[PDB]
C-alpha cells in the first residue's frame, strides 16, 4: 500500500476545534473502504470491519491499533 | 471538557432529512456530509449521545452505523 | 462551491437548533456550522445554495438573519 496513490480524503475542518494534521484510510485486503481526517499525538475509536479500534497517532500520522486480520487503517501529515 | 467528534454512515432526499435531524440535536456545532459518496456525516459538539442519535437517524431515515468517536486536541 | 455566513438572532427556546435544521435541510447543503465565540452566527458551504431564500426562510420560521459574507 503506498499512500501517494490514494487521492485526498473529503472533509470538512469545523471552524470552532483546531484543523487536524493527519488524513487516514482503511482497507480490506488492501482495498480502500474508508477515509477522513484525525488528530496526530492523539486517539480515536474506529469501527474496522466488526471490531471498535482504539488507534493512536504520533506526531507524524503513524497510526497503531489491534486491527482486525485483512483490515489496516494508515495515516499522513496533511499538507504542512 | 472536551469537544467530541463523531462520524455515521447513513442509507442516503434523505441526506437533506439525516443532516437537519443531526443539527438538531442539543450540542451541535456542526454538520458535515463527508466521504466520496456523501453517504457519511461528521458531527462536532458537546454532549452528544451517539447511542441516541443512531436510534434517532434508524427511526426517521434508515440504516445507521456508528464509524468513529474521538474528542477535539488543543 | 459557496461559502455563505449569515448572523441570526437566536436568542432562547432552541432557536439555535431549529436555525440549525432549517440550514442543515436547505438544496445544496454540505456543512453548516455554529461559529464565533457566541455560536451567534451560521457557515453554509455546498453547490447551488440560494442565499436570498435562506435568509427569507430563516425571518420567517426563526428571527432576524443578516448576510455577513458570501464567496466562491
Amino acid at each position: 500500500i503506498d499512500l501517494s496513490r490514494e487521492r485526498d480524503p473529503n472533509f470538512f475542518d469545523n471552524p470552532g476545534i483546531p484543523v487536524p494534521e493527519c488524513f487516514w484510510f482503511m482497507f480490506k485486503n488492501n482495498v480502500r473502504q474508508d477515509d477522513g481526517t484525525c488528530y496526530s499525538s492523539w486517539k480515536m475509536d474506529m469501527k474496522v470491519g466488526p471490531n471498535w479500534v482504539h488507534i493512536k497517532s504520533d506526531d507524524n500520522c503513524n497510526l497503531s491499533g489491534d486491527f482486525p486480520p485483512g483490515w489496516i487503517v494508515l495515516g499522513k501529515k496533511r499538507p504542512g | 471538557g472536551l469537544k467530541q467528534k463523531i462520524v455515521i454512515k447513513v442509507a442516503m432526499n434523505c441526506r437533506s432529512k439525516a443532516m437537519a435531524l443531526v443539527a438538531s440535536t442539543g450540542g451541535v456545532d456542526s454538520v458535515a456530509l463527508v466521504g466520496d459518496l456523501r453517504d457519511k456525516i461528521e458531527v462536532v459538539g458537546y454532549g452528544i449521545d451517539p447511542i441516541k442519535l443512531i436510534s434517532a437517524l434508524r427511526k426517521k431515515v434508515g440504516d445507521a452505523e456508528l464509524l468513529q468517536v474521538s474528542q477535539a486536541k488543543k
